[PDB]
């Protein structure tokens, strides 16, 4: 019975041009 | 004949500037009309087939949102981060060099040419903050002459007289908090003062049309809330920015926090939320912190006082304390009094004992719905409340009365009237409709009582002396 | 003849035009066979070798979509969010520029043009919201003759004749309550006045969610759904058209923001409800419908006047009203024993009849037979509390249910094609063999508001 | 902008200006004697005390002379005179990601010890730190506190340490704060601001009733013009009615759990802050006068309405024995009080 915040986990990404 | 554009960098006294254009960089002669010392550092420039520099202008165009990060010790090149975590220093140009730049603001750039534009203005705040203007208005608002006087001393009263208050050497208050039983007005209040603001710029200074829209930031209670860790702080931060980078000189800005009673918590307390460890010492530090704020003004409306946070309340944050009341006998008539116009479908009927005096007819049917709804008869005995002493004390219907009750009866009595006409045919409003309405609203309110009932506690046990324990239903059947 | 496309960007008073083409903005003219002043924002535009506009066609259809996050002051311009969270200010075309754009909206861009062209519907955004179409009419509630007059009062009227309204400068009611004992019907009522304005009108929209739908296990969603519900809303009023929005079981979600559960977030989620009804922004044509058997537990700030005024109070059906169901519930198509069609030579609708009589008599009755409760006072006085105060609809619906199915081993035993009235007689006492919930522990809330009915506090309950 | 205030516009606070003298001023003035005695400048600075009691005062008003003696010692350039002083302004540090928020301090920290000079010193001010300062396990919605803790507390000491960086840490809430950050070593001067007595307040107001405030003749025309006799004459005055055991100063009666009574009027509930919103509203009351009447002045009996108008204000705010100030006189009576009941009328 209580509530929680998250905490994100940025994933790996990348593109050329 | 067809032409292309380019991006000025720097002007020279040779009579040559550098633009940049098809992804190249080149120093071109600018053409006799146009003057060397009338181009500025990052504005377009028109060329030609022959690359002449014939026309000047404005950069406003589409561009990857960057967050500026620090000013360099120059003072004309700026670092700012992109979307990839991209850090890179950018030549500001001439618009930017305005309010004073600040870390983390929005600014428009161009990757190529390396030069910012201009800063955009902040979306989590402005989509949100902004509001229609309401139509209520300080004359649509009695039985509240001196909440109204007190109000209108601690907002709009500074700003009038500036040269005034700089002699005593006094500043406007930081905080308002405006209090009472639910029902009683707040958010009147609070209409009524976004309309003043709305009139006083959009006409007395008459800048621009949507710019009244602009101040008056309306925030919703627990809207700020979210689910993430500093997300709240940081709506809080930018809310304050936009709010000390629109304050001017005499100009004031008003933050409006509705429902403040639960302002995301109360500190200390609440065992399912926790989020009050942070956001309320966020928000006591943006207010009268190590730098403070000049010409910002922060009203809250609660209806329980209780639950908020002490080290808000104390003077300094929140200074002017606004109680409102649940209306007398005078402050009722005044309330029946703005509803009940003149311009209203009257009886012929009614009319007929007052020659057609529809004034005297209204105030007449006034008194009379006063004299029902406060008489001390049995029908308007309400409840009993037994306290920790035991003595029974009654209630009435006059220990609820609001405003809201108030029109909640007027129009229903309206609508009895229209089914009047509706049914039987004839047109107008009667006083007997009125009583029926009265009647009506009064018995519909029987399933309220339970158990608890707060908001009239610290009303009643204060002069009783014992807190409430049981509150029984009287006479009924 | 071969001959390019290019997007226009804006118009000059030398009947002149920019064009973006090649990834590349150019200065170019009008052909005399077009007018300039019809050109407008955005619209593609065909150029030639020679580089002059020749013909404009409609906008491009294809390219990349984003989220829209906010519409700037100067109104030509808007900041959005690209795929990998990159942010772009791009211009806002004609036809951007129904109801105005709103933050969340998909738009059409192209990044290298920087034009927003069309708003693209999702069909996500209205799964999450959902909008379906109320069948029950009043026809099939019977024995709320007065509540559907009530609600017929407070909702189809304003909106019959507004024009009269505005005449009398009367407000349309912006909150109805329902209330009363379980299963009498609260929901029936919310979607029959649906269904009769949704018929009404010649084009309304309605909105039902539940209650324990709007909780969510971390801290700041309900509130957001709740907006997002308002939002919905609002865009769907803006048109002026009514939009109700019903809330269903009210009693398990924003309680007393008081003490109320000893450990519930209700505290921050009833006053944002609050915030959208009665703040600084007002609602024009919504309606908001709430349900809940338990009224004292409700919010008495939800409940002050002008939010949810007018306030209904169901109560559990009497004889006729029992009468009226089961008549509602029993149609002359209906299979019926042959004896009875016989006796009554082929009336079949007053065989019906008089069978539904013959039921709602036995239902009601004070002899020792139909026994459901004792129940003792505070003053000590026991009486048998028989079914004809518990006669909810419900029960009514599972009395019919039950007679068909001992029709149907009646018939598939016996083989003869019709029901028994005996059938329904037994289907009454074996009712009350299986618990209908009815019953309940020592002191419950619905005995302790009958015992203030009666005067004396219910102490004692026994099964019978 | 650097705050203009200074150490004179502070009342009421002696042996407090004093300590953060010499916490901070005293250490880099004498350098030699301190380097005789093998003495270090104290590492961290703790202040805290009931709202409204000039924390933030003090907080600003040693920002102020660092950035004028930063200014008479290196330079005129005001941009490295206000580098030496950090604010956090409360929970700036926590990020959405994880991981994020150690990684800022860990710079800020960095920054901060690359900046000493041994003569210089850096001051980091944690503007109501009762966000960071947790117990590591009385969090209920996050415990994100459970990895910011270790990460400052092992940047102020550790195998690798600050010099000459001084943190000083502003607080109302000091039951909240972590127990392994208030230890010497850590924050090794407890600075405690208490609320103003008769003295102080009498301070205070000669602070905020300067004697170049227009004054009304009537008022001048027993003291013959002499502006500043009237003036401390109306200070002492004021001071003296709002310091007063009357009937109508009673404001609430206190039952703790043992059952004791304690009565309890509106001086215990005071503060400079309250002193200077008397003093402004006061001001308020004599410009609607001028306004109306159209003669200028500023009269005693300004201030005497303006004292039981703010009383009356802020006569009705109790709520189920919050432990704001409740636990220091529950603890010299023995019991928590759980009982409170307004005097009003
Ligand atoms: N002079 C007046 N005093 C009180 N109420 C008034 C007055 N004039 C109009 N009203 C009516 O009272 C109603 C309630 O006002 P308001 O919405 O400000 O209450 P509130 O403070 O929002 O209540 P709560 O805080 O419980 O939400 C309004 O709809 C308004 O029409
Ligand atoms: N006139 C009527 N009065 C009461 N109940 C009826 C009536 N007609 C049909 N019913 C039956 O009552 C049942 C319940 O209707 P409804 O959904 O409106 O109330 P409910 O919300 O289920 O009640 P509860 O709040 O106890 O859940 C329906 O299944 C329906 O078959
Ligand atoms: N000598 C003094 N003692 C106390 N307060 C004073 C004094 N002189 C002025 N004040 C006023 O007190 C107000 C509050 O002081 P300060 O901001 O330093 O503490 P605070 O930040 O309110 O404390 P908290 O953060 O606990 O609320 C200031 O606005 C100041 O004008
Ligand atoms: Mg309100
Ligand atoms: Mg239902
Ligand atoms: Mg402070």
């Amino acid at each position: 019975g209580s509530m929680a915040q998250e905490q994100t986990k940025r994933g790996g990404g990348g593109g050329d041009d | 004949p067809p032409s292309g554009y380019g991006v000025l960098l720097a002007t020279h006294d040779d009579d040559t500037v550098d633009v940049f254009t098809s992804g190249r960089k080149m120093r071109l002669t600018c053409s006799p009309n146009i003057d060397a010392a009338s181009l500025k550092k990052g504005q377009t420039v028109r060329l030609n087939e022959a690359l002449t520099v014939v026309e000047a202008g404005t950069f406003e165009a589409v561009g990857e949102i960057s967050t500026l990060r620090e000013i360099l010790a120059d003072g004309h090149r700026a670092l700012v981060v992109g979307h990839a975590d991209e850090e890179r220093v950018v030549w500001l140009a001439d618009p930017l060099i305005p309010r004073k730049l600040r870390p983390g603001d929005s600014l428009l750039v161009d990757t190529k040419a390396g030069y910012a534009f201009e800063r955009i203005p902040k979306a989590e705040v402005e989509d949100l903050v902004l509001e229609e203007v309401p139509d209520v208005s300080y004359a649509d608002i009695g039985g509240l002459s001196r909440q109204i006087e007190q109000i209108r001393d601690a907002v709009e009263l500074p700003f009038l007289h500036k040269e005034l208050y700089r002699e005593y050497s006094l500043r406007p208050p930081k905080g308002v908090l405006l209090y009472g039983p639910p029902g009683c007005g707040k958010t009147l209040i609070a209409k009524a003062v976004a309309n003043s603001l709305a009139k006083k710029m959009a006409e007395v200074r008459g800048d621009d049309a949507h710019e009244a829209k602009s101040y008056f930031l309306n925030i919703k209670g627990p809207e700020l809330l979210n689910k993430f860790v500093g997300e709240t702080e940081r709506h809080i931060r930018l809310i304050f920015q936009r709010a000390r980078e629109k304050a001017s000189e005499g100009t004031p800005v008003i933050v409006f926090f509705d429902e403040m009673d639960s302002i995301f918590r109360t500190r200390g307390t609440g065992v399912s939320s926790d989020v009050e460890t942070t956001v309320v010492p966020q928000l006591l530090s943006e207010i009268d912190g190590v730098e403070g704020l000049e010409n910002v003004i922060v009203i809250g409306a609660s209806n329980r006082e209780d639950m908020i946070d002490p080290a808000i309340l104390r003077p300094g944050r929140l200074d002017v304390k606004i109680k409102i009341e649940r209306p007398d006998a005078e402050a009722a008539q005044d309330i029946y009094s703005k509803y009940l116009t003149e311009f209203l479908p009257v009886h012929a009927d009614d009319l007929a004992e007052f020659d057609g005096d529809r004034s005297a007819c209204i105030k007449a049917m006034i008194e009379k719905v006063v004299d029902r709804m406060y008489a001390e008869i049995d029908d308007n005995r309400f409840l009993e409340v037994t306290y920790a002493n035991g003595d029974k004390e009654v209630m009435y219907f006059k220990d609820f009365n609001s405003g809201a009750m108030i029109q909640n009866v007027v129009d229903r009595a309206k609508k009895n009237a229209i089914k009047s006409v509706l049914e039987t045919g004839q047109p107008g409003l009667r006083i007997q409709h009125l009583l029926d309405s009265i009647v009506d609203e009064f018995a519909e309110n029987e399933d309220l009582p339970n158990t608890t009932n707060p908001d009239d506690w610290a009303r009643i046990s204060g002069k009783k002396g014992e807190r409430i324990v049981y509150i029984r239903t009287l006479v009924t059947g």
